[PDB]
């Protein structure tokens, strides 16, 4: 009946897979959580976020848990055509690593911005990430640099696109054109 | 240079109450996220005409529990600083910064804020180092750091602190590895 | 509160004001005592060189205080020699006995008259 | 930057020594670093032979200090754990310092180890954030004895705090027994309230020291 | 669970006043290290009987500007999340955040929480 009643509880509040899939990496003292969307979820129309929630059986204490939310859109073999929209979050490690381990639940919230009724506050618990020192004692989720030069699990690239400090730039060379970039990038910096 | 000696004379001399430049240190309880926290509002005030031009700066140094521990503490003390820019007559400024609980109520209390000013021409023109003129050396007690929520004026529901039941390093260690009220009093002459 | 103490002084029990502090935490008491006795050095050196001085009994209770100080001094000396020799139960009973010493002494501390 | 070293004395409650020193300047700019020159960026700065480098870490690094007692058992699995599990280099110049060379996620984390009375050591962990200090104790708890008792130490070691507390009280009891003895000669010559006040100041000055050592041991 | 169903049902009802649980937010200029900062105080207040047991937890979400851009910002929004324990009827929690500039001196509005 109890079980009957959660499912009753869950249909009380209320099919289409809005979110593929959860993943996470550890960057150093940074927990970086992310996910992959589908077509269904239009970031044009919906401000969305991605919270974490800790399990109280471990966390006997009121520590408030914060997280920072980024959107990462990457164009995929531009040389229809695939855009990759991914939403992802961050916060600190050593707060959680109080009990050798915890389990963080992972909650994507969605509000509409067209409608000033906020008629459509959907959510979706898009899974759960268990982690521990014994997970990391054997690497497995860290990124530790240059050995992980050959970057072939795309999670690891997106970890660095959330965790790192993003600074943007316009460059106008107005009595020239501008091709030194490719040289600098590929040569002086030796970009792969 | 002139204003420097006029100010230095004013502050060094005049073993009086009213000094032209003053640094009052108060305390305050503030609330962040959830926690309650301790702010030193350090007010510099300019009662005179001397107008601290430039080359003029200010050097707060926040001393801990002051004794010769064998291992050490992570942090001996903090040392903030600021350039005071123009600060004409009568004018003033307020600087808020933390003392507030170190990691697990970690606040042994004698804790002193000591303000200084610091004068150097090497800034304007050299030619021969600089000047440190001390100012408001206040201490913080325990007796200022108590808070009275039952007595409090509003009679409004503020949540009870109940600070962390263990250290995070302590919880970590216990998990990885598996009474009378104390009193003091004084008597003193009426 | 006010507590007049007649076998401190020879003639007049002054109506001396007593200050208590009571708490779970012995550290918070040590801190509030530290702050308050700093504050009582302040007020006493401000008033001394201006105010007068009360006479004592000289007898009975200064000697009560002498005997109860001497017993504890011997105890701390023997404790320091044992802590130097480093025998067994390294320093747990020593810690919990030296806090008992502290508690003993603090309850009346510096009746300033 | 100008570099300013301020100096207060503790002993004197007059604030009579506010000695200041201006101990030089440091110019820095983008180009000094664009050519390295000062930077510490790792594994090349292994063979450590500008001690200014060592100190710069002992400074920027999150510090964690731990007591270890293995009560019924001497303790040298440290000397194996240090040099073999974590792959330490001892710095010759200061041979009580260990720089970790295990090549993933422990690299450039510094230890130090005093083994006085081979049961009771003391360990100090310099880490590059806190996740790293956790992953070390975890990796050590696996390798320790069964009774080896870890404990977190904010402000000095237990032995020294008991010695400090013991001395601030033994001096205090002597100064109060000196009160009573200074009165007990006045009996042979009713007491000067002035003398009583005089001695309560000196005893207050030592009580303030026992209070401080007691909050230190009554944290611990 | 039954108290959960009751709370849920009462909120999803518009009886026209958000009786059962309310949370007020309101803005407070603080001061830090020098600079004037903006804090949003977030009060949770229980009017109703229902005691928000263990199992319950609060999320706040701090949305920047809306209108998703050409360049994807550094920080789209932040979310803070706390467990509510044993709230009880009448009883309340307050939480203050930052909303305010560290980078740029740059605070742009409307911001919604």
């Amino acid at each position: 009946i109890i079980s009957k009643s959660y499912k009753a509880l869950i249909n009380l509040v209320q099919s289409e897979q809005l979110v593929e899939k959860i993943w996470y990496r550890v960057i150093d003292d940074s927990l970086v959580v992310g996910v992959k969307t589908t077509s269904s979820l239009k970031l044009s129309l919906n401000d969305v976020t991605l919270s974490l929630l800790m399990d109280q059986a471990h966390d006997s204490r009121f520590r408030l848990l914060k997280c920072q939310n980024r959107v990462i859109k990457l164009s995929t073999n531009p040389f229809k055509k695939e855009c990759v929209q991914i939403i992802t979050a961050v916060t600190s490690l050593s707060p959680l690593l109080t009990f050798s381990k915890f389990c963080c639940t992972v909650l994507l919230q969605i509000m509409e911005r067209e409608s000033g009724n906020c008629p459509k506050d959907r959510y979706v618990v898009c899974g759960r990430v268990f982690l521990s020192l014994e997970d990391l004692s054997t690497g497995k989720y860290l990124l530790t640099f240059p050995k992980k030069k050959p970057i072939e699990h795309m999670e690891d690239l997106f970890a660095l696109l959330a965790a790192f400090h993003k600074s943007c730039f316009q460059i106008t060379s107005p009595g020239y054109a501008l091709n030194s970039m490719k040289v600098w990038l590929l040569e002086h910096m030796k970009c792969e | 240079l002139n204003e420097a000696m006029n100010v230095s004379c004013a502050l060094l001399s005049s073993g009086t109450g009213p000094r032209p430049i003053s640094c009052t240190t108060s305390t305050t309880w503030s609330r962040l996220q959830t926690q309650d926290v301790l702010m030193a509002t350090c007010v510099l005030e300019n009662s005179s005409s001397f107008s601290l031009d430039q080359g003029w700066t200010l050097c707060i140094q926040v001393l801990t529990s002051s004794c010769a521990l064998d291992l050490d503490s992570a942090c001996s003390a903090i040392t903030y600083t600021i350039p005071v820019d123009q600060l004409g007559p009568g004018a003033r400024r307020e600087v808020t910064l933390p003392l507030g609980p170190g990691e697990n109520g970690g606040l042994d209390l004698p804790v002193t804020v000591s303000c200084t000013l610091f004068y150097s021409l090497r800034e304007v023109v050299g030619g021969q180092e600089g000047v440190c003129l001390p100012l408001s050396r206040h201490t913080v007690d325990m007796l200022q750091c108590l808070r009275f929520p039952g007595l409090a004026p509003p009679h409004t529901r503020a949540p009870s602190p109940l600070g962390p039941t263990r250290d995070p390093v302590a919880t970590f260690l216990e998990t990885c590895r598996e009474l009378p009220p104390s009193v003091a009093s004084i008597k003193v002459s009426a | 509160r006010e507590v007049a103490m007649t076998d401190l002084c020879p003639a007049g029990p002054i109506q001396a004001v007593e200050i208590q502090v009571e708490s779970s935490s012995l550290a918070d008491i040590c801190r509030a005592h530290h702050a308050v006795v700093g504050r009582m050095q302040t007020m006493v050196t401000e008033q001394a060189t201006q105010g007068s001085s009360a006479p004592d009994l000289r007898v009975q209770y200064l000697r009560q205080i002498h005997a109860n100080h001497e017993t504890l001094l011997r105890e701390v000396q023997t404790l320091r020699d044992r802590l130097c020799t480093e025998d067994e139960a390294s320093s747990c009973a020593t810690a919990q006995r030296l806090l008992q010493v502290y508690r003993q002494l603090r309850h009346p501390s510096l009746i300033l008259l | 930057c100008t570099v300013l070293l301020q100096i207060m004395e503790r002993e004197s409650g007059n604030c009579p020594k506010d000695r200041y020193v201006v101990c030089g300047r440091v110019f820095l700019s983008l180009e000094d670093l664009s050519t390295g020159k000062y930077l510490l960026t790792f594994p090349k700065k292994k063979p450590i032979e500008h001690m200014e480098d060592l100190f710069a870490l002992l400074a920027a690094f999150h510090k964690s200090c731990f007591q270890i007692t293995s009560p019924g058992y001497a303790l040298n699995s440290m000397k194996v754990w240090l040099l073999e599990h974590m792959k330490c280099e001892i710095i010759k110049e200061f041979p009580e310092v260990y720089f970790c060379e295990r090549p993933g996620s422990f690299y450039g984390t510094l230890f130090t180890w005093k083994q006085r009375t081979p049961f009771e050591g003391i360990l100090i962990i310099y880490s590059r954030n806190q996740t790293v200090m956790f992953q070390c104790l975890h990796n050590l708890i696996r390798i320790l004895p069964i009774n080896c008792f870890l404990k977190n130490l904010k402000s000095g070691s237990e032995n020294f705090l008991i010695d400090n507390m013991a001395f601030t009280l033994e001096k205090e009891l002597v100064t109060l027994s000196s009160l009573s003895s200074a009165i007990a000669k006045h009996e042979s010559n009713k007491v000067s309230g002035a003398l009583y006040r005089e001695i309560t100041l000196k005893v207050a000055e030592v009580q303030l020291k026992s209070d401080f050592a007691a909050q230190k041991l009554s944290n611990l």
